[PDB]
């Protein structure tokens, strides 16, 4: 339904202009990087990219963090304040150390996302949008996230798990919760987005180079 | 040859840099960029 | 020479190539309704106030950003402009607040104006209207920003007339808010004229709120002499 | 013998993708092996309007979900310099609900994708390309930059990109999670570092694009098949589907069928067809069908009467009054709300609209409050053609298309659905009085 | 809806109802009404002047 999170910046002990951020060497070297790929007077084309990289190391955006990126690139703050606020990847607050997205658009929920989603509750113990005690699991929902033919499916820290049932997504978190990392990609044997069974398609071996090429080439 | 085995498990060992660290590398073989003349739009 | 030949209802008139539909129509001294289009700002094209029906097109134009074609026949009072005039003004009375007998914008309204002139007479609107909370951005300018219709003329003044870039929108879809995202204060010795150019009661002057009504007011045209600007 | 009538079976052997499904190696090795990367130097040096020519008698249409003539399209950039750069963008957003082609395409075919943007930057005298990858697309997108880093390497980009003589560099660029910049004016803005806010057109971005610069934004299906209809013909290309609708396609079978998938398939092939034999049909049997949505989101839903005897391309669908899209099947059973699947398609609306405008940012929250009561059955039958009314009003009056895929959806529930509506309007006020 | 004697009426909590819109004042027919209006202490949107002449009233 409603968004829930405010758009404008209260100062707090814990997120303010003083709170302390800076890039390490390593993301500096990244930064300049990222900032030789655009033409030169386009700098501010590096807002994307860089404020990621940001959250890349910190885990979260505070206002000083975006503070720094205007300040590095020469952008007004308020232009880094309106990407942070626009884009739904950047975190304002700070999350768990697994951040689970579910989605629930309608391909996926034709594929009883809801069920996932529940099973996700009653593992964790929390709503879909509230951070585990531990600060190491954040659920929420989101739109489509473009693997609709392997749904259920969830995204967790740059990882796909598709092809869900509540077994899957409670051993998941278990693993999680272990100290493992889990094997990205379908769970239900499928590796793919083939046909759960048979490969109606692409069975033959591959033509070798210049099969079909029209004469004078 | 084999058309059943999934050859695409290299992504299992990406890193939360790896994205940046290929576009560092990458930034040697750059041909060098074009300039509108200016540092900044308001300059 | 290079001027064009273009068709306003009809009546011809020459124009320089580059002018927009809006200037064509002035031209033969229509005014096309216009929310977030200001002549001496940027064009926005956001408010959708300005569409207006081509002759031999089916769909309609922002008047305020598309240029004339040679030939063209701008149709401005067609049914098509009418309903699509109709249509904008409903989206934009959704979710403003009934706030006219307390809002300092009452009399001078152009949203009222053009609800009035252009926009149907009801409401099919049935369900709860959304609220935002209110920013402090100094003494001089007040903040009820749900009066917005997020038209960005502020935005556009502060940052190419004013030179500064403290306002912005934050957000996005129905939940885009005009403000600056912090405890900030917009102070420069022009900004009194985001009063001015706000066509709502989201910005109003705070030294005369609630003082006057503008139909009560005598015009008295005079010269400034706080400085040698005259 | 030409003008065929039963299209929908091509074998292997003409299938661009033929690692569709990553049973073999992405690597540059293995795309060399399949036939990547072949003949790039000869395509580049035919010129230009060789390559144009190729595009335009293939017949090819953007397979991004608008279906302009390819050809002609990137005829538009065929204008002398200005002393401003000329730039490909590849859109690899891919945010259609029910639409996972270009994911395939960049994880299991990435070297297609470069030797695409080489030849397509070539043919529009572009400088480089940037390919706008979506943010969560992570995986994807570290492998796209190992496949260009490997074709760095060996030559096939950067200078002289081969012995060719004409320099290419390839960009690629992550998102941040937003629907609304798939959109290309909206893209571009948010390559320059802005809100993913869509322009105005005109002007297009043949003219003032990323930067300010000639630009010509291109999906990746669309990129990734021009080397090879450069290297097989144009003719060959248009020997596939109907006239007007010729090749192949990419097709997202997803929803309430056995074997969701998505496989390549000739043009024109008949929606039954299609589902039965490569989904493995619809769960309870093809009379269990209920309503089959052919193109994504954005295209208008059609029920059973109307898939039985459809064909797969854009005039077929669009006069079935839905349109082709994206090619992204979702299939529905006699068992769903079908009430419920729109409302849940109008509040992704709700929350990808990006609120430039009054029309979208007004009356897709509008619609998406109306489409929520419409599902519990609070409303009256009254409010069915006021909802009509405010689709109409959101359609052709906005700056950008996403009020038109918000608001055909709505259209289509009510021009196919509406006894199901007003019995549940029904029930509810017998139950509620 | 016998029409008397004017009144100023409040709300049940005791705060007054008029907000100093003007609109009375710019319907009267006979300028009989007048407002003077300015911020409460509180910031409300109260008259300090509210005047009827009851010898111009028409009623
Ligand atoms: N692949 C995906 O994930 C998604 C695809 N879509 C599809 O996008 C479609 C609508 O997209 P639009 O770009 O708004 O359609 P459009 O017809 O307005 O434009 C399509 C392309 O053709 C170009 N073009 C059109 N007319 C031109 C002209 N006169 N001169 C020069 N260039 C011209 C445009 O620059 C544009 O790139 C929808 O039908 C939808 O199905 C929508 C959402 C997601
Ligand atoms: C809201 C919206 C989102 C879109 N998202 C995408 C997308 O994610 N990928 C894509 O290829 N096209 C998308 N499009 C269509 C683009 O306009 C299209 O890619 C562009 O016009 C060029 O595509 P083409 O090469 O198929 O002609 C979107 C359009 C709209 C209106
Ligand atoms: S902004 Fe205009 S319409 Fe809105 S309350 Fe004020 S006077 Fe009335
Ligand atoms: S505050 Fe006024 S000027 Fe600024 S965007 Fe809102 S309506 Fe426009
Ligand atoms: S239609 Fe919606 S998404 Fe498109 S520009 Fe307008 S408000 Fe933004
Ligand atoms: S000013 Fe007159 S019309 Fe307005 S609230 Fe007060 S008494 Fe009523
Ligand atoms: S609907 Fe879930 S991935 Fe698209
Ligand atoms: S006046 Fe043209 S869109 Fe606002
Ligand atoms: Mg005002």
């Amino acid at each position: 339904g409603a968004g829930g999170a405010l758009f404008v910046h209260r100062d707090t002990p814990e997120n303010n202009p003083d709170t302390p951020f800076d890039f390490t060497p390593e993301n500096y070297k990244r930064i300049e990087a990222i900032v030789k790929n655009y033409p030169e007077g386009h700098k501010a084309a590096a807002v994307l990219p860089v404020l990621d990289l940001a959250q890349r190391q910190n885990g979260w955006l505070p206002i000083s963090a975006m503070n720094k990126v205007a300040e590095i690139l020469q952008v007004p703050p308020m232009r880094v304040y309106e990407v942070a606020t626009f884009y739904t990847m950047y975190n304002r607050k700070p999350v768990g150390k697994y951040h689970i997205q579910v989605c629930t658009t309608t391909p996926c929920m034709l594929r009883n996302s809801d069920s996932i989603l529940e099973a996700i509750q009653k593992k964790l113990g929390i709503k879909v949008g509230e951070t585990t005690p531990d600060k190491l699991f954040t659920l929420i929902e989101v739109e489509c996230l473009g693997a609709c033919v392997n749904a259920p499916m969830v995204q967790i820290n740059d990882n796909y798990y598709e092809d869900l049932t509540p077994k899957d997504i409670e051993e998941i978190i278990d693993e999680l919760k272990a100290g493992k990392i889990p094997k990205p990609g379908p769970r239900s044997g499928r590796f793919s987005c083939e046909p759960a069974g048979g490969l109606t398609s692409l069975t033959e071996p591959p033509k070798g180079p210049g099969f079909g090429v029209q004469a004078g080439l | 040859f084999d058309n059943s085995t999934y050859r695409n498990l290299q992504h299992h060992e990406y890193s939360t840099y790896t994205f940046l660290d290929l576009n560092v590398e990458l930034s040697k073989f750059r041909m060098p960029q074009p300039s509108s003349g200016r540092q900044s739009p308001r300059h | 020479s290079n001027l064009i030949e273009v068709f306003v209802d009809g009546q011809s008139v020459m124009v320089e190539p580059g002018t927009t539909v809006l200037q064509a129509c002035e031209k033969v001294g229509m005014q096309i309704p216009r929310f977030c289009y200001h002549e001496r700002l940027s064009v926005a094209g956001n408010c959708r106030m300005c569409l207006v029906e081509i002759e031999k097109a089916p769909k309609v134009v922002a008047a305020c950003a598309m240029p004339v074609m040679k030939g063209w026949n701008i149709l401005t009072n067609s049914e098509k402009s009418k309903k699509a005039r109709e249509g904008v003004m409903e989206f934009l009375l959704a979710n403003h607040p009934l706030d006219c007998p307390i809002c300092d914008q009452g009399g001078e309204c152009d949203l009222q104006d053009q609800s009035m002139m252009f926009g149907s007479d009801r409401s099919r609107f049935l369900e709860g209207k959304r609220a935002v909370e209110d920013k402090n951005i100094g003494p001089l300018v007040k903040t009820i920003m749900t009066r917005c219709i997020q038209c960005t003329r502020c935005i556009r003044f502060a940052s190419e007339i004013a030179g500064v870039d403290d306002l912005g929108t934050t957000g996005r879809g129905n939940d885009m808010q005009v403000g600056t995202y912090i405890e900030k204060m917009f102070m420069s010795e022009l900004s009194g004229n985001i009063i001015d150019i706000c066509p709502v009661g989201a910005l109003t002057s705070k030294p005369y709120a609630f003082t006057a009504r503008p139909w009560e007011t005598r015009k008295t045209e005079s010269i400034d002499v706080m400085d040698a600007v005259g | 013998a030409p003008k065929k009538t039963s299209f929908g079976s091509l074998k292997d052997e003409d299938r661009i993708f033929t690692n569709l499904y990553g049973r073999h190696d992405w690597r540059l090795k293995g795309a060399q092996s399949r036939g990547d990367w072949y003949k790039t130097k000869e395509i580049l040096l035919k010129g230009p309007d060789w390559i144009l020519g190729e595009v335009k008698t293939s017949g090819l249409r953007g397979r991004g979900g608008a279906g302009f003539p390819t050809g002609l399209k990137w005829s538009f950039m065929n204008k002398p310099s200005d002393g401003r750069p000329k730039y490909l963008v590849v859109n690899a957003d891919e945010g259609e609900p029910g639409t996972c082609k270009d994911r395939e395409i960049i994880r299991h075919d990435p070297h297609k994708l470069v030797e695409g943007c080489l030849v397509g930057g070539r043919a529009m005298g572009a400088r480089a390309a940037y390919i706008y990858i979506r943010g969560e697309f992570y995986n994807e997108a570290s492998n796209l930059q190992v496949a260009i880093r490997e074709a760095y390497e060996a030559g096939l980009i950067g200078k002289n990109a081969c012995g060719s003589g004409y320099d290419f560099d390839v960009f690629v660029v992550r998102g941040a999670g937003a629907y609304i910049c798939g959109e290309e004016t909206a893209l571009i803005e948010s390559i320059e570092g802005k809100q993913g806010k869509p322009r105005l057109k005109p002007p297009f971005p043949a003219d003032v694009g990323v930067f300010g610069c000639p630009t010509t934004v291109a999906n990746v299906e669309t990129v990734a098949v021009s080397p090879t209809i450069c290297r097989r013909g144009g003719a060959w290309f248009a020997s596939f589907g109907r006239e007007r609708n010729s090749g192949t396609k990419l097709f997202n079978i997803s929803g309430h069928v056995n074997h969701p998938c998505t496989v390549e398939e000739e043009m024109s092939v008949p929606l039954k067809e299609l589902i039965e034999k490569h989904a493995g049909g619809v769960i309870g049997g093809w009379d269990n069908l209920l309503a089959v949505i052919p193109g994504g989101s954005s295209t208008p839903l059609i029920p059973k009467s109307v898939c039985e005897t459809v064909l797969m391309d854009f005039d077929a669908l669009v006069q079935a009054q839905t349109g082709l899209g994206t090619a992204a099947v979702i299939v529905m059973d006699r068992s769903t709300d079908i009430v419920k699947a729109i409302a849940r398609l109008i509040e992704f609306y709700k929350h990808e609209s990006c609120g430039q405008c009054t029309p979208c940012r007004e009356g897709v929250d509008w619609m998406n409050k109306v489409m929520a009561r419409f599902v519990k059955g609070d409303a009256r039958p009254a409010e069915i053609d006021s909802l009509w009314e405010i689709s109409k009003q959101i359609e052709g009056h906005t700056i950008c298309a996403l009020g038109d895929g918000a608001a055909w959806p709505v259209q289509g529930l009510i021009r196919h659905f509406r006894p199901e509506l007003e019995e549940r309007m029904q029930q509810f006020a017998l139950q509620h009085q | 809806r016998f029409r008397g004697e004017h009144a100023l009426r409040r709300y049940p909590s005791g705060e007054e109802r008029c907000i100093a819109c003007k609109l009375c004042e710019a319907v009267c027919p006979a300028q009989a009404i007048t407002i003077e209006a300015e911020p409460r202490a509180d910031g409300s949107r109260r008259t300090t002047r509210y005047d009827i002449d009851m010898t111009k009233c028409i009623y």
